């Protein structure tokens, strides 16, 4: 090269390593800017700075750089690469450092390549270098044939494995691993033959004592493994007994033992059935782990370390976590048909042993076994409580944590079987643990496993041991470290549910305690929580007593310096419920934040083209394409606007009129403006629930609500027709018919009633070709007949008009779920002498679906029937008298679950033509509609039955029966007059006559018949 | 000043946390937008022990390759070296073989400590379960969360425990 180019050259790779970053910034734009052009200098100077340079950083770094350009070689000039390699080469066999000759070699790999000229001299070079005397040499050699084993393509490898230098052993083996992991496996079995020399070099590293470099043996041979399992077969036996050896010697450092417990672990995980067909790796696996899971608490009988720490792992016991996990993996994979019978025969043993160490390594053995061994321990249950239990009072605190762990999760592994047949043994004694006689540690972890067993425990179950459970939870509660406080506050909330009566009992000592808790944000939340359960579970008047402390500490702790923000809501939540209207002075500390959350704006900004890669990265944010674009929302901000809204409708719900304050802004400002959240449903549906509820909160308090309904009303009518979600569209019709209840009369104008048509015509529309194409449907649907419905009325008709220019689509449906659909619709129309213009098109299909073989139809079809003879006498007398034989075939499996809701509908069909041509009619008839009685699942049909029942006031008996079954089955209500017609007809009859009707009944309905009576 | 002081590589897949976990160290800010590094950012980190004042020279690598190119040429002379990657990521785990490989390369036998970043986010997709390559390896393993400051100081005080050989450095 030109010697301005090298130092020019020199200079930045130089610069390249400042620690500082100018020198080396500098230097990074010189290299990348300045350095198609120059790269073959650049290559060339890099190439020769690795190979002669005799500074040692500037030798590595071009090394290095090189490696690194090549491979962003083949578009480079053949006699240029022949020099560079001729260069690299000549570097290698001089006199170079160590981790130079490492870095040539990585470097002398990149010119080796299936496009790139036959390089033999290479070849040759390493023939050569693995016969000199310096163990470089032969090391680097091994690292070339790692790098790129096509090169390799016998006796090499043998000398390899048995040189006298281990670095030369560890590249022999790294290079007979990488072979199997780059070629193909009709390649393997050509070296295969090999294993076994390297399988009997390794006891010899343990003679040397070099378990460093047995390690990264264990670390290829592990490779090798998960590749070619089967290669091992023949010798299993013998690598199983090789890693027994390690192991037990614990003089060894603990590198060559986990590396070799991995060894053993890896085999269950690629050849289950290879483990499985030899007994001798079970035995091996369960005493290998065991004797490491003992190496704990070192030159610390006592524990002392262990009891003054807190309750997380001790990452110098690193032997012991790995056996646990490991064990945990082999029980996984190969189960306890094959690892139960191994795993007790040495439990059976450490359980009574004089070690402490070996009295815990059995616990937290079958504590790593137990899930994958649950398929045969499940059944063993009282053969493992038998172990495991008398351990619980250990003098040794470690060997009781130890249990509890196993209660614990086991409580979890054989879950809801152990829940139902080991209670009585298991509770006891996690109980016992629970008392401040036992150490911190044991208190807590007990506790803990409390919640394992519950998790799957009925309430019947945990009721006698509850008051035991609390008592001793409270002393926990009084303890001075923090980790049992918040473990005690987990439990008693977890508890809070069934307890939610014997907290009275101990609320007075309680409640205190948690007050001091509270004047750790994860603590001080749980303990928010307990308080307010707590508050709820004694009821008000026993809360009153620390309710304003409580309060008092709420209002500072909200306003202090997202997990506390959570429980100060639910809390400030929940002493709304208990307090009532005595929450309204609080309203102004409350909902302001609320309010601020409940008003963010949907954000939607442009991502750019390859920031859109990256954004993946926040999580809280979605990306969608439109067109060539993308778009982001904050969608974890619109989350909390839905939290903040489902909290804000709840207040409005609980404080009715108290809230009216707060109305017209969350009208205007949060649910109105919510139903544009185009990016988020969520967002859209919990606007339109708050709109109904807003107005019933203004309304109750007193043109303003006018105003609002006009505005709400038609910003949900509007989105009738664009919204996409027919789950959101249900939504609309069902805040429109609620809105419209609290609104009453003639709530909507004409225009309204114009666009809500178009609407309700779009969904319909839209309803039909979803289903022309294959709940959700019916449901929509069902909304729909409920706002037509809730239309109709508050227009008392009016709304006719419209309802027929999508008479069509109606028609259509008629001729199941679009049935009943249309069929519901018509009964509304009728209900309010103007609908003969439609007498013609439907009657004689709701006179077919009177006998359909579907119930809902039949029901549809019949209240129809019932509906036109009540609201529309004249025009459908025709009608009604003729297919009044078929109602009274309708009505005879009629009386049973499936079909009992449409007999009776056809029985208050019949009842309502009775009433409507009273004396006009060809009386059988209303001894049959008798028979029908009585009346006890559809509550309107029951409400005209027992009406003209009293209209009209042997069958005593049953007239009073027949009102007896309605109001104990709450079919009529609110227990709200037949009842006075009934006493006079009982009156015309004598004190013992009167009496004898109520013979039949029991107690129960004896006690509610006095209270109507 | 301090005279015990250490060269360490951070480098892991773009996103999982690397300089977050840096400047949190640095001025105990939490930095919420991802402004991917360019090439390398060097940042010196003081540790006060039982055992002096302990360097850190932190080389914050880019883990995106567009912006590595070469990041390799870093690794030179490290004495040892942090692999993240983002527990709710699993590609960023996937990828780990080959930071780890590419490390040795280099840095022929360091300490490297692997940490799963991001344990404060609720679905994680990298289970502890999965996490077994520093079995593997004979690496140190931690969950860790630049957000919350989870397990914030063990990588360092592992590595300084390492480095110093002395089990009882405390920080
Ligand atoms: N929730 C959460 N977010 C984090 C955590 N650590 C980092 N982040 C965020 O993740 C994003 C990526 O952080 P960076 O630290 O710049 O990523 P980097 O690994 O340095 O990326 P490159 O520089 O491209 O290699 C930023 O938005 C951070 O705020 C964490 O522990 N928890
Ligand atoms: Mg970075």
């Amino acid at each position: 090269l030109p010697e301005e180019v090298n130092r020019t050259l020199l200079q930045i790779v130089q610069a390249f390593a400042s620690p500082d970053n100018q020198i080396r910034s500098v230097a990074e734009k010189a290299l990348s800017e300045e350095w198609e052009n120059n790269i073959e200098y650049l290559l060339t100077f890099l190439a020769e700075q690795a190979a002669f340079s005799q500074d040692t950083t500037v030798a590595a770094l071009s090394a290095v750089l090189f490696r690194k350009l090549a491979l962003k070689i083949t578009h480079i000039r053949k006699e240029v690469l022949a020099q560079i390699r001729s260069s690299l080469l000549k570097g290698f066999l001089s006199e170079r450092a160590d981790s130079i000759r490492h870095k040539l070699s990585d470097a002398i790999a990149e010119c080796v390549q299936d496009d790139l000229p036959a390089w033999p001299e290479l070849l040759q070079a390493l023939i050569e270098s693995l016969k000199s005397g310096n163990p470089n040499f032969r090391e680097s050699s091994f690292r070339i044939l790692t790098t790129v084993p096509y090169l390799i393509t016998l006796p090499i490898f043998q000398s390899g494995f048995t040189d006298a230098s281990d670095n030369v052993k560890i590249a022999a083996v790294t290079a007979f691993v990488g072979y199997f992991k780059q070629l193909p496996k009709s390649e393997w079995s050509k070296l295969g033959i090999l294993l076994p020399s390297l399988l009997n070099s390794l006891p010899r590293f343990l003679d040397d004592g070099k378990d460093d470099a047995l390690a990264s043996v264990f670390e290829s041979l592990i490779e090798l493994v998960e590749l070619a399992p089967k290669l091992f077969k023949d010798m299993f036996d013998q690598i199983i007994q090789f890693t027994d050896m390690v192991i037990k010697n614990k003089d060894l450092e603990p590198p060559a033992r986990t590396t070799a417990l991995e060894l053993l672990t890896v085999f269950s995980e690629n050849a289950p059935q290879m483990c499985k067909s030899n007994q001798n790796y079970g035995q091996t696996l369960v005493m290998v782990t065991l004797i490491m899971m003992t190496e704990v608490s070192i030159d610390d009988d006592d524990a002392a370390e262990w009891i003054e720490s807190d309750d997380t792992d001790d990452e110098e016991e690193v032997t012991y976590d790995h056996a646990r996990q490991a064990l945990d993996r082999v029980a996984l994979k190969l189960g306890g048909e094959y690892l139960a019978a191994p795993l007790f025969q040495y439990l059976q043993q450490m359980i009574t042993s004089t070690e402490w160490r070996e009295r815990f390594a059995a616990m937290m053995a079958l504590s790593s076994a137990a899930e994958g061994c649950a398929d045969v321990l499940i059944g063993e249950i009282p053969k493992i409580l038998d172990m495991v239990i008398p351990l619980i009072n250990d003098p040794h605190p470690r060997v009781q944590y130890g249990c509890c762990n196993v209660l614990g999760q086991i409580s979890t592994d054989f879950s809801p079987f152990i829940q139902r047949t080991a209670h009585d043994r298991i509770l006891p004694a996690l109980i016992s643990k629970l008392t401040s006689e036992c150490t911190s540690r044991v208190q807590t972890h007990a506790a803990a496993a409390l919640v394992n067993f519950s998790e799957f425990a009925s309430k019947d179950i945990l009721e006698p041991y509850l008051d035991s459970l609390l008592t001793n939870l409270l002393v926990l509660l009084q303890s001075n470290k923090l980790y049992v406080q918040e473990q005690a506050l987990t439990t008693i909330a977890f508890i809070a549910e069934a307890a939610k009566n014997k907290f009275i009992k101990y609320y007075d000592t309680l409640m205190p305690l948690l007050l001091n808790v509270l004047k750790n944000s994860v603590l001080k939340g749980k303990c928010m929580e307990c308080a307010t359960l707590i508050g709820f579970a004694v009821g008000k008047e026993k809360f009153h007593e620390h309710s304003q402390e409580l309060i008092s500490i709420l209002v500072a702790l909200q306003n202090s310096d997202d997990a506390l923000r959570s429980y100060l809501e639910q809390s400030w939540s929940r002493i709304c419920r208990i307090l009532g209207d005595d929450f309204v002075p609080l309203l102004p500390i409350v909902i302001p934040p609320l309010l601020i959350t409940a008003k963010a704006t949907q954000d939607v900004g442009l991502i750019e083209e390859e920031e859109a890669a990256n954004f993946q990265q926040y999580p809280d944010w979605d990306v969608v394409q439109v067109q060539g674009k993308h778009i982001a929302i904050h969608t974890s901000v619109l989350d909390d606007k839905v939290s903040a809204m489902e909290l804000l409708q709840s207040y409005a719900t609980l404080l009715r009129g108290q809230f009216a304050v707060y109305v017209k802004e969350v009208m205007e400002e949060i649910a109105l403006p919510s139903l544009d959240f185009y990016l988020h449903d969520g967002v859209r549906a919990a606007g339109a629930t708050l709109i109904p509820i807003l107005l019933s909160c203004l309304l109750a308090a007193t043109e303003e609500l006018v105003l609002l309904w006009h505005k709400a009303s038609s910003k949900l009518i509007g989105g009738l027709m664009s919204e996409p979600m027919p789950e959101i569209t249900q939504v609309y019709h069902n805040s429109l018919v609620n809105g419209i209840k609290v609104m009453g009369d003639n709530c909507l104008s004409e225009d309204q009633l114009a666009a809500f048509t178009k609407g309700v015509s779009a969904n319909l529309t839209d309803t039909y070709e979803r289903m022309q194409d294959r709940f959700t449907d019916e449901d929509l649907l069902d909304e729909i007949n409920k706002s037509i419905a809730a239309v109709l009325k508050t227009t008392n008709g009016h709304y006719l008009k419209n309802l027929e220019n999508i008479w069509p689509m109606i028609n259509t449906f008629l001729l199941p779920i679009l049935v009943i659909f249309a069929l519901v619709v018509i009964g509304d129309l009728i209900q309010y002498e103007q609908t003969a213009s439609m007498k013609n098109a439907f009657i004689p299909k709701v006179t077919e679906c009177l006998i359909s073989p579907d119930a809902r139809i039949r029901q549809a079809a019949s209240y129809i029937i019932g509906v036109c003879a009540q609201y529309a006498p004249s025009t459908y007398a025709d009608v009604c008298i003729p297919t009044l034989d078929t109602l009274v075939q309708i009505v005879d499996g009629s009386k049973l679950e499936e079909n009992r809701s449409s007999t009776e509908n056809a029985s208050a069909a019949i009842a309502k033509i009775l009433y409507a041509y009273n004396s006009n009619i060809p009386d059988t008839y209303t001894a049959n509609w008798f028979k029908t009685l009585p009346t006890i699942t559809d509550k309107e049909a029951a409400s005209f039955n027992y009406q003209f029942l009293s209209q009209l006031i042997s069958n005593i008996s049953a007239v009073v029966d027949s009102v007896i079954q309605a109001l104990n089955e709450r079919s009529l209500t609110e227990r709200e007059t037949v009842i006075s017609s009934v006493k006079k007809l009982l009156g015309f009859l004598p004190s013992s006559d009167a009496m004898a009707i109520f013979n039949r009944y029991p107690a129960d309905i004896m006690e509610k018949v006095h209270k109507w009576f | 000043e301090p005279q015990v002081q250490f060269k360490l590589v951070l480098v892991g897949d773009g996103g999982t946390g690397k300089t977050t976990f840096v400047k949190r160290h640095l001025t105990g800010e939490f930095e919420k937008k991802y402004v991917a590094t360019l090439g390398v950012e060097v940042h010196p980190l003081v540790f006060h022990t039982n055992r002096g004042p302990i360097k850190f020279n932190v080389w914050d690598t880019a883990g995106q390759e567009k912006f590595g190119g070469l990041r390799d040429g870093y690794y030179i002379q490290a004495q040892c070296a942090i692999i993240m990657f983002d527990v709710t990521s699993r590609v960023t785990y996937k990828n780990v073989p080959n930071w780890h490989r590419d490390l040795v390369r280099v840095c022929e036998n360091i300490p490297i400590v692997l940490c799963g970043n991001k344990v404060d986010i609720k679905d994680r997709k990298v289970k502890a379960k999965s996490i077994v390559f520093h079995r593997k390896k004979n690496l140190q393993y931690y969950d860790i969360s630049a957000k919350s400051n989870y397990n914030f100081e063990k990588p360092f005080l592992w590595l300084a425990r390492k480095l110093i050989g002395d089990p009882n450095l405390e920080f």
